[PDB]
């Protein structure tokens, strides 16, 4: 969820 | 009375955008998969893991993008596929007309809560009734070995079997996917979202394109477009239920 949000932010930028 | 008007085509030029996006983000479509499943492919046919045998022998035999109990070790190989599932659904969000327009905070929100729904979308193109396809089609295991695991990870894959195989009857294809992904991610109602009107406005444009898209390629369900957002309704329910297994897992495993 934290880890989620993590890889999402990572992927996103 | 539908017309072939410059509103349709803005609308077809949508949906084709997003079907590039689509074979760009996802390397193994449902075309392909498909044709592995029913012996239609000039490709490597599958090894399959039907057992404990079969599987000692396939951690071998099948290729393994990542590098002790078996249960734990399957467990491990589903949670890495994850992470590659949420990084090719953000490549594909990031495709979508007006999402990297929204502010990140929303996009972080959007794939957060949506993630999910769209693996056990993209699931189903992987499954058949006997089990579904592993390692981007190198491997298959079946549905029964997965049900065999010990508790609680025989029961962790069944409920998305059980959806795939009423969604598979849908007979979908990949041009209706890339549209229906898309509208699952631009939903306006996830929680925490700063401003959600231009979020549910991209949505609208997205909904027009899955109606219009499943009327010129389904000629024989002229209530498919309910029909989906019926399955993106059962979607919240199956998400449910998932992130409580996770929890059980994470905690005492
Ligand atoms: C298998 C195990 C598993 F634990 C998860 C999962 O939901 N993990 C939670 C999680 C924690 C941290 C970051 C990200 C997370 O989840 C995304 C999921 C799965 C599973 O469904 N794996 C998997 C297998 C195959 C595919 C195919 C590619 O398109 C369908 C996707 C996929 F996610």
């Amino acid at each position: 969820n934290m880890g989620l949000e993590a890889i999402i932010r990572k992927a996103l930028m | 009375h539908m017309q072939l008007n410059p509103e349709s085509a803005d609308l077809r030029a949508l949906a084709k955008h997003l079907y590039d996006s689509y074979i760009k983000s996802f390397p193994l479509t449902k075309a392909k998969a498909r044709a592995i499943l029913t012996g239609k492919t000039t490709d490597k046919s599958p090894f399959v893991i039907y057992d404990m045998n079969s599987l000692m022998m396939g951690e071998d035999k099948i290729k393994f993008k990542h590098i002790k109990e078996v249960a734990i070790r399957i467990f491990q190989g589903c949670q890495f596929r994850s992470v590659e599932a949420v990084q090719e659904i953000t490549e594909y969000a990031k495709s979508i007309p007006g999402f990297v327009n929204l502010d990140l905070n929303d996009q972080v929100t959007l794939l957060k809560y949506g993630v999910h729904e769209i693996i056990y979308t993209m699931l189903a193109s992987l499954m058949n009734k006997d089990g579904v396809l592993i390692s981007e089609g190198q491997g298959f295991m079946t549905r029964e070995f997965l049900k065999s695991l010990r508790k609680p990870f025989g029961d962790f894959m069944e409920p998305k079997f059980e959806f795939a195989v009423k969604f598979n009857a849908l007979e979908l294809d990949d041009s209706d996917l890339a549209i229906f992904i898309a509208v699952i991610i631009l939903s306006g109602d996830r929680p925490g979202l700063l401003n959600v009107k231009p979020i549910e406005d991209i949505q609208d444009n997205l909904l027009q394109a899955l109606e219009l898209q499943l009327k010129l390629n389904h000629p024989e369900s002229s209530q498919l477009f309910a029909k989906l957002l019926q399955k993106m309704t059962d979607l919240r329910q199956i998400v449910t239920e998932h992130v409580q297994l996770l929890q059980v897992i994470k905690k005492t495993e």
